[PDB]
């Protein structure tokens, strides 16, 4: 059985969160 | 796949927009007095 | 720039001096050798760092030594 | 004498204009004046940025979303072969 | 200290450490390395001889 | 003679002979003994 | 005035220098202190100059270093003869020419290695040679070993005389450096009395004995039934039976009746169908026309007799409004540098050498060559490669000339002055036209490939998409092949098959037919233009920088041959024009690899085979067009598909060329350590090592050195040639022995 | 002794020009000047490539680098046995008079110069790596 | 008679006057071309360097891009395809500005291209002319009678 694109939607979001996150740090851990 | 769309869409983006965007950004900030 | 020490292992033989290239290195008085002078490098600002200094000195081990530092337009050589 | 020291160090260190020629009258008035209105907004360098980005990106994802497929790329018409075979009988 | 006596080198940067050359002459005027010193080996530099202070040799 | 047996000293000379003369007792060893393997 | 002049007993004869190594040098003399000192005795022993300055001795040194290496050429060639007259099957490939395989060489059974003793045929077994001495020995008219054996005698007495000459002019009679500096005379001699009386006498000979003897075996008849040369020298009568215009004698030389000997004196063209070889009476009077040329040629510059060219005054009369004072100086330097000497003739004998790869393959002037494609394709390979090497050595011997010759006093505005004062313009437009053609031709080959893996072939650049024609050869091609129509109408036949017409078949093989060019060969040419271009530019930079740069002002005073100037200035290492040389050899390599490769498949594809009622069937059947356009083709289809005879001759007698493919390999793969590494960790290691040995008191006296940094590079590239070369050596003779 | 000025007045040698001269480094951030007084006319080899004939009394020559200006000062030191002086100038105007800097070649020693960058000591009494982390200085041969 | 000078009669700027360089002829057009203009504005010779390079590159996009051999999508998707590298140019000369800008005789007052602004004014004259040029290349293919 397949993934919805409801269930990749909410991959691709809580992969943007994290990315912000991301960004955070390494801007944190630049200056 | 569902949303089989998206691989059209995401491999320009990461293959083509971010990279020029990335490059460009990094060029002004390395070259930056 | 490059830094250029000099010890005082030296017997002031003038050598390192003729070998530089671009006049980092002179002859000042001393009273630690024979030949009663010892090379000084008071102007590394032009030292390139090509090592013909160590390379002309006679002493075991080395009484000049060049340690290679930040580049500048002067130090990488470059005539443009 | 190839050297001055002052008011001649232009032509000592040889900064001179092989080619160019000072010019104020090229272009007609009209066309100069369309072509300043259109290109007015893109002479700042961060409008130009946002110009280029947006059209570019939106050029790139029109043509992975659409512009693909109107012009058949293979890789939006998908195989109709069936799929290779492999060996030892696996799919 | 003599001249023409077998000293050991006890410098440790020097290409002949603990090996034993012959004394050419010691200088007496208070420089800082008097002792000249011959060896029957060239360095990696094709020299032979050396100059050391009192402390830096060993006679032998 | 003495300095032609001195240059028949140097080292390349002395070299060729005798690696001619091991090379031969080799070569003869397994032409008068052929293939040998083991002991 | 034009004379001899000689020295008297310069030089005693005597060991007392040989029992003193390095006694040439001053530095050396003294004996070693290090391991360097070996290494430097034999890197230094043939620079002459470096060891005095005056230019009598280093020219007296270089006439009898001559006589020398002709005394080793002459002592090789003999043993050719000598192998031929002894150790060889020549007889019996004469009686049979088309099934023999020719074999010179016989292994002595020990350990196993009779089995290179391959069946040769002839009831003969040995290593099949690919020399080509049996066609050269068939065409001169050799019909016995006993031949053979008087040229190896005559050799070995020439030798000889060689070595004695040799030892004469340096410890004897040696010259002056007035009598080496008669350059119009020895080009007047060189010109008409080497090249052009060389020539007539080969004339001679192949019309009193090449063109009789071939003729008969060519008819047919039996080689032991043949009358010996001598005979036709005797009896003109025999003579006349086979070219009727002898019988009149040199009554229609004398009176200008020249046509009466158009039987032996032709132009045909082409190749003789029964050999596939050029037409000897071809040859007698292409040679004859040579010696003519050669002997006026060597009148044109003035000795003793007024009359003639002052060559002084013909180079400073050529000078021109872009070029200052032109070739104003060019007779000092020539006169004076033995290095630029070298530099110009290495240059022009290399070149020559890689000309005569193409014009022997295009128009093969030997019976029975064309249909061994073995020794086809060696001399192509070894041609072309000598080549290389003496371009190499031109750039070399031009460097050294610019480093320690070079006066600017004597170089004022002249043309070798305005060439060193716009190098930056010369350097920078050969390296853009460097990176265009690498572009555009290497490129190529990859914007195929990947059509090619995604699937798109009518994106590609090939004869049947997307083509590039090379229509300018194609042109010359129908130029030449339509010549004996209008532009050389007393010619019967074109110059070479290649240029179109039919196949030459000789024994059932092709031994010349029209090579056609198409998409593939325009970018392999491409790719041709392209390495020669890279390697003139890394020689040439070499050359104009070896005094200066921007980089390094001084440069000449560091010398010709030197590691670097330090870490500075960024770093400087390789900066010195023998470095030059270093890198390009390599290029060079990398270049005459892609030649002997481009040959080697087109050959195998489009001309060589066999031939049937249907046609031609060629070894690799037409597969260059299809691949040749893919570096993927080059690598499947040439190396992968053709390697398979070398590394399946274990058991064979080809099995040598299996064994020395893979050392070659390891030799290629052993050069990598000495060109990745430094000699500082060699040192170093060298150190911990010499503990150990100082431990147990086996520590040498010469103390050990690593190798210098020159000699690091030097001894890289020197395995790096040498490995490579022997690996195609291998790849190219087993392949071709095998399949030919 | 004082430092000599620059003259701005003196003659260039006879030189057919080259590629091998000044570029835009010489007017955006410095180049050199060499003067000399040749005894008489006669052929030099130019440090940036090809042949130049010196003229008779004072020369003066601009070169990109200081080294170029010492390759062509060792030269007419070694060739010609001719003295020379070497400049800085800079693209406001200014000079700076480089060598030989008191008037006396430094290969001779000079009363008057004090010696910089000396160590008291041998080369192997030098301190350990690990003693001058975070510290700020560039090594110990620094301390 | 010598045609090779030291440059503007100094032998030691490292340039050398050929008939190349220094030709009426190749002087004359150099000098003509809106790059050489140092007077004008570099809004306007971005605008005319742009119609030229923009024009020029959908040649190679159309008679040798993938979609060649397809009749009608040729032309249009070759000019797609030099606008993206027109705007592609646009934004690299763009950062050029921001980057590069942080006397001159024959007294000759400096080109206002070689500033931050004019630099700016110059990619926008740039992309304006690049994609007008491009467009005007389409227009070409659907209107020149002896095109194929
Ligand atoms: C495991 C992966 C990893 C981790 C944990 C780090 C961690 C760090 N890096 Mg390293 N980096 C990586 C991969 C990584 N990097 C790779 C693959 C490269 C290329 C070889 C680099 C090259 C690099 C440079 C050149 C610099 C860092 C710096 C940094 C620090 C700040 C990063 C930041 O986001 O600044 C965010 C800052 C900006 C977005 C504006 C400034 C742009 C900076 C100067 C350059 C971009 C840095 C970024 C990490 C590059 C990513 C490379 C990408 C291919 C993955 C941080 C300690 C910076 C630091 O100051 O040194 C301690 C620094 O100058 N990195
Ligand atoms: C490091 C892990 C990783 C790697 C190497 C890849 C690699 C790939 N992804 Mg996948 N991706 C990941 C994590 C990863 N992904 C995760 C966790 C998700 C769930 C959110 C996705 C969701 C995703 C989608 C929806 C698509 C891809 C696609 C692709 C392909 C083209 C690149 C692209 O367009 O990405 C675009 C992806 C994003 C913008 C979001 C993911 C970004 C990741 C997490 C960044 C990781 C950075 C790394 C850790 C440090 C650098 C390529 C095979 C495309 C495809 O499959 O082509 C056939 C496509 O359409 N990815
Ligand atoms: C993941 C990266 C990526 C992607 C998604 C593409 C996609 C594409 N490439 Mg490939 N390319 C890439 C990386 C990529 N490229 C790299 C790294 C190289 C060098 C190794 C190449 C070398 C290459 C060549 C040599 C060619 C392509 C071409 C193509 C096109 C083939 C499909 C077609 O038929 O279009 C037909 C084309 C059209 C229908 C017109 C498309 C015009 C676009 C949409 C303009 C977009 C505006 C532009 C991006 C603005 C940039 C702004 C800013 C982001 C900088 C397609 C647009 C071919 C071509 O057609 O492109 C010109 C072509 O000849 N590429
Ligand atoms: C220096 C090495 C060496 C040694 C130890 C021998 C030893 C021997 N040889 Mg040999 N030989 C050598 C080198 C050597 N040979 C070389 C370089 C050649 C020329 C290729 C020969 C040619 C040779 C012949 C022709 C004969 C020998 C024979 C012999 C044997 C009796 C003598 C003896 C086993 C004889 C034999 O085999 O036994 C009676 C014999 O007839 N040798
Ligand atoms: C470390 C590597 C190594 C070792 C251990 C061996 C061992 C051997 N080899 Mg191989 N070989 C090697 C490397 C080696 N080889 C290499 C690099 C090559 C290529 C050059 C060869 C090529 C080769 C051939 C072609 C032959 C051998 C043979 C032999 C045997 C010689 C026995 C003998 O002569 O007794 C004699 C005993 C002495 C000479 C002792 C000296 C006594 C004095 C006089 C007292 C022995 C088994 C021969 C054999 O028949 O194989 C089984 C044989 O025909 N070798
Ligand atoms: C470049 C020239 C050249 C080369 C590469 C060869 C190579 C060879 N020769 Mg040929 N040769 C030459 C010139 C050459 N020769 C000339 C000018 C002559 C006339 C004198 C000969 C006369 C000759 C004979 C008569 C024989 C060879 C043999 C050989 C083979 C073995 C040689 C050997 O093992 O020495 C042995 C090495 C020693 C150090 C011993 C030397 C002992 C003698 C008596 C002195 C080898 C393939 C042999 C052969 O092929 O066997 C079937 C053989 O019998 N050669
Ligand atoms: C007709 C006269 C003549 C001929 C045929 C030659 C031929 C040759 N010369 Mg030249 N020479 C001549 C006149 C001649 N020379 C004059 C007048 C001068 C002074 C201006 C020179 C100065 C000169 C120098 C400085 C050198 C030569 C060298 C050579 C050789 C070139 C390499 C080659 O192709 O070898 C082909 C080899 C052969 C074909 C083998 C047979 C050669 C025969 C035996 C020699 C015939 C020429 C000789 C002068 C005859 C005199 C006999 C003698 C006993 C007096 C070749 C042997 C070079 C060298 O190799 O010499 C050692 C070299 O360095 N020559
Ligand atoms: C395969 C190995 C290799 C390659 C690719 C090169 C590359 C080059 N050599 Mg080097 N060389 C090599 C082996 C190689 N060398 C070795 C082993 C040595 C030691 C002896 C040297 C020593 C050497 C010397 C001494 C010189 C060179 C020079 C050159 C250049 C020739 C000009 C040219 O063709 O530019 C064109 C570039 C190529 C043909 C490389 C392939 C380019 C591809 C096809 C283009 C792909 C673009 C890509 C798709 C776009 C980017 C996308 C990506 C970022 C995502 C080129 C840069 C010469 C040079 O500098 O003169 C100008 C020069 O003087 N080489
Ligand atoms: C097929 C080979 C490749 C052809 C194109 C490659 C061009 C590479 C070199 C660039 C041309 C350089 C001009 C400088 C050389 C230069 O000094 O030019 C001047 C030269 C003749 O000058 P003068 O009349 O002063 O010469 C008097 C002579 O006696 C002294 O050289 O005339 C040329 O135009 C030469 C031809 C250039 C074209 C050569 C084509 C070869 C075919
Ligand atoms: C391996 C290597 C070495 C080490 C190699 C050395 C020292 C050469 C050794 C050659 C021979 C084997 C040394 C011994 C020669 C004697 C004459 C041996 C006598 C013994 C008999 C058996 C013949 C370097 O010195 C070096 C230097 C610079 C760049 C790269 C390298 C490099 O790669
Ligand atoms: S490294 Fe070179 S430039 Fe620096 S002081 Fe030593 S010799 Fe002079
Ligand atoms: S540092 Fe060395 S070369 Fe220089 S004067 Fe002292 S001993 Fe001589
Ligand atoms: S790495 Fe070797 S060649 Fe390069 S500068 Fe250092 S010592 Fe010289």
């Amino acid at each position: 059985m397949p993934l919805s694109d409801s269930q990749i939607f909410i991959a691709l979001f809580i992969a943007l969160l994290t990315g912000i996150l991301a960004v955070r740090l390494g801007l944190e851990l630049y200056s | 796949m569902a949303a089989a769309y998206l691989p059209s869409v995401l491999v320009p983006l990461v293959g083509l927009v971010f990279p020029a965007i990335a490059m460009a950004s990094l060029f002004l900030y390395i070259e930056k007095e | 720039s490059h830094a250029v020490k000099i010890y005082d292992t030296c017997i002031g033989c003038t050598q390192c001096v003729r070998a530089c290239p671009t006049d980092v290195l002179e002859m000042v008085p001393w009273d630690g050798c024979k030949a009663s002078q010892i090379a000084s490098a008071p102007r590394t600002e032009d030292c390139v760092g090509c090592k013909r200094c160590e390379s002309a000195c006679p002493t075991d081990f080395l009484s000049v030594r060049v340690y290679l530092g930040s580049e500048t337009t002067r130090s990488m050589g470059l005539a443009y | 004498s190839e050297y001055f020291d002052l008011d001649d160090l232009e032509d000592t260190t040889g900064s001179w204009e092989l080619y160019g020629q000072e010019d104020e009258k090229r272009y007609p008035s009209l066309q100069a004046e369309f072509f300043n209105r259109a290109a007015a907004p893109l002479t700042r360098r961060e409008s130009l940025l946002a110009f280029t980005f947006v059209g570019g990106a939106g050029s790139l994802l029109l043509w992975g979303a659409k512009g693909s497929k109107d012009v058949a790329l293979p890789i939006q018409q998908g195989p109709k072969k069936g799929g290779e075979k492999g060996p030892r009988g696996k799919i | 200290r003599l001249w023409c006596v077998q000293v050991k080198v006890l410098r440790p940067e020097s290409y002949w450490f603990n090996e034993v050359g012959k004394v050419v002459s010691v200088d007496q005027s208070g420089i800082r390395y008097p002792v000249v010193v011959r060896f029957p080996t060239v360095n990696y530099a094709g020299v032979s001889t050396n100059n050391y202070s009192l402390e830096e040799v060993q006679e032998v | 003679m003495k300095n032609f047996t001195t240059y028949l000293s140097t080292a390349p000379v002395v070299a060729l002979i005798w690696f001619t003369f091991t090379a031969g007792l080799l070569i003869e060893i397994n032409r008068f003994f052929p293939d040998p393997l083991v002991f | 005035k034009v004379k001899i002049v000689v020295d008297g007993n310069p030089v005693e004869t005597s060991f007392e220098r040989w029992a003193k190594p390095g006694h040439f040098s001053r530095t050396l003399s003294k004996g070693p202190s290090t391991t360097t000192w070996i290494w430097n005795l034999h890197a230094d022993a043939h620079d002459f100059d470096s060891h005095t300055s005056d230019l009598e001795e280093i020219s007296r040194k270089v006439f009898s270093a001559h006589f020398g290496q002709l005394g080793i050429i002459l002592i090789w060639l003999s043993g050719m003869y000598f192998h031929g007259a002894r150790f060889s099957n020549y007889e019996a490939w004469l009686s049979d020419p088309i099934h023999i395989k020719p074999s010179a060489q016989v292994v002595w059974p020990v350990v196993g290695q009779e089995i290179l003793n391959g069946d040769v045929g002839g009831g003969f077994q040995g290593v099949q040679i690919t020399s080509g001495f049996f066609q050269l020995w068939r065409a001169s008219g050799i019909t016995s070993e006993l031949q053979l054996y008087s040229t190896a005698i005559g050799g070995l007495v020439l030798a000889a005389a060689m070595f004695f000459a040799g030892w004469f002019h340096y410890h004897k009679a040696a010259p002056k450096l007035e009598w080496f500096q008669n350059v119009e005379s020895m080009l007047n001699h060189h010109l008409a009395g080497l090249l052009g009386l060389g020539s007539l006498a080969w004339a001679g000979h192949q019309i009193h004995v090449s063109l009789p003897i071939n003729k008969l075996l060519d008819a047919g008849v039996d080689p032991k039934e043949i009358p010996l040369p001598h005979e036709f020298i005797l009896n003109r009568d025999l003579m006349a039976q086979l070219y009727p215009s002898f019988s009149k004698g040199l009554a229609p030389f004398f009176t200008i009746n020249w046509s009466e000997y158009s039987d032996f004196l032709t132009f045909q063209g082409g190749l003789n169908p029964v050999t596939g070889g050029l037409w000897l009476s071809d040859q007698a009077h292409h040679h004859l026309a040579i010696a003519v040329l050669f002997l006026v040629a060597g009148h044109q510059y003035r000795t003793n007799w007024g009359i003639g060219h002052s060559i002084k005054e013909i180079l400073e009369a050529h000078k021109g409004p872009f070029t200052g004072e032109g070739h104003k100086g060019l007779y000092e330097i020539l006169t004076t540098s033995w290095h630029a000497q070298l530099a110009i003739n290495l240059a022009l004998f290399g070149s020559l050498s890689i000309i005569v790869a193409h014009h022997m393959y295009s128009m093969p002037p030997y019976p029975y060559l064309a249909t061994d494609y073995g020794t086809q394709l060696s001399i192509f390979t070894h041609h072309t490669w000598i080549g290389g090497f003496c371009i190499v050595g031109a750039g070399a011997h031009a460097a050294i000339f610019m480093v320690r010759d070079y006066d600017p006093t004597n170089n004022y505005n002249n043309l070798l002055d305005r060439v060193i004062r716009h190098r930056d313009a010369i350097v920078s437009h050969l390296n853009w036209v460097c990176i265009f053609l690498g572009f555009h031709s290497f490129g190529l080959y990859i914007h195929n490939d990947t059509m090619s893996a995604l699937g798109r072939p009518q994106d590609m650049f090939s004869d049947t998409a997307i083509q590039l024609q090379p229509v300018f050869a194609q042109w010359i091609q129908n130029t030449h092949l339509s010549a004996p129509q209008f532009t050389a109408p007393n010619a019967l036949a074109p110059t070479s098959p290649v240029w179109g017409g039919d196949v030459v078949a000789v024994g059932g093989k092709v031994a010349a037919m029209p090579i056609t060019l198409g998409t593939a060969d325009f970018m392999v040419h491409h790719i041709h233009a392209f390495t020669i271009h890279v390697t003139v530019l890394i020689l040439l930079k070499g050359v104009l920088y070896a005094r200066s740069s921007r980089l390094i002002p001084d440069k000449a005073n560091l010398g010709f041959r030197f590691p670097c100037d330090g870490p500075g200035r960024g770093g400087t290492c390789q900066v010195s024009a023998w470095d030059h040389v270093f890198l390009g050899l390599f290029w060079m390599y990398n270049s005459l690899s892609i030649a002997i490769f481009h040959f080697s498949w087109k050959m195998q594809s489009d001309v060589w085979g066999t031939v049937n009622s249907t046609g031609v069937s060629h070894i690799t059947g037409g597969n260059f067009s299809q691949s040749a356009n893919t570096i993927n083709g080059w690598l499947r289809d040439f190396l992968w598909a053709q390697s398979s005879q070398v590394i399946q001759s274990y058991g064979s007698a080809l099995s040598a060329y299996g064994l020395i493919f893979l050392g070659a390999h390891f030799i290629w793969a052993f050069s990598l350590m000495f060109l990745f590494s430094g000699r500082g960790y060699w040192q170093e290691l060298i150190e911990s090592i010499v503990w150990a040995h100082n431990k147990l008191k086996v520590a040498p006296s010469i103390q050990p050195r690593a190798l210098s940094i020159t000699q690091g590079r030097a001894v890289g590239v020197a395995h790096y040639l040498l490995g490579g070369i022997a690996t195609t050596w291998s790849f190219f003779l087993a392949r071709i022995i095998a399949v030919g | 002794w004082k430092p000599p000025t620059l003259d701005p007045s003196t003659p260039s040698p006879i030189f057919g020009g080259s590629t091998g001269g000044l570029l835009r480094k010489a007017q955006i951030e410095e180049f050199y000047v060499i003067t000399w007084d040749a005894k008489k006319e006669q052929v030099f080899e130019m440090p940036t490539g090809g042949a130049a004939i010196m003229r008779s009394g004072p020369n003066l020559l601009k070169l990109a680098r200081k080294e170029q200006c010492l390759a062509l000062l060792t030269q007419l030191r070694n060739k010609f046995k001719t003295d020379g002086q070497i400049y800085r100038v800079f693209p406001d105007g200014e000079v700076q008079y480089l060598h030989p800097k008191d008037g006396v070649y430094p290969e001779k020693v000079n009363a008057g110069r004090t010696a910089v960058g000396a160590k008291d000591r041998s080369i192997g009494k030098n301190t350990n790596p690990v003693a001058v982390k975070f510290t700020g200085k560039l090594g110990t041969y620094d301390v | 008679q010598q045609v090779i000078q030291p440059i503007n009669g100094d032998p030691f700027i490292g340039m050398l006057e050929t008939p190349v360089t220094s030709s009426p002829l190749v002087a004359g057009f150099l000098s003509n071309l809106p790059a050489y203009r140092i007077g004008v504005s570099p809004l306007l010779r971005g605008v005319e360097i742009g119609l030229v390079h923009g024009f020029l590159v959908t040649g190679p996009f159309i008679k040798l891009g993938p979609l060649r051999n397809i009749p009608g999508v040729a032309e249009r998707a070759g000019c797609l395809s030099g606008a993206g590298l027109v705007v592609i140019l646009a934004v690299a000369l763009t950062i050029y500005g921001a980057s590069a800008f942080q006397g001159v005789k024959t007294e000759l007052q400096r080109d206002p291209l070689q500033t931050a602004d004019g630099w700016q004014k110059f990619s926008a004259g740039w992309l304006v002319g690049g994609l007008s040029g491009v467009a005007w290349a389409w227009i070409l293919t659907q209107t020149l009678p002896y095109y194929s």
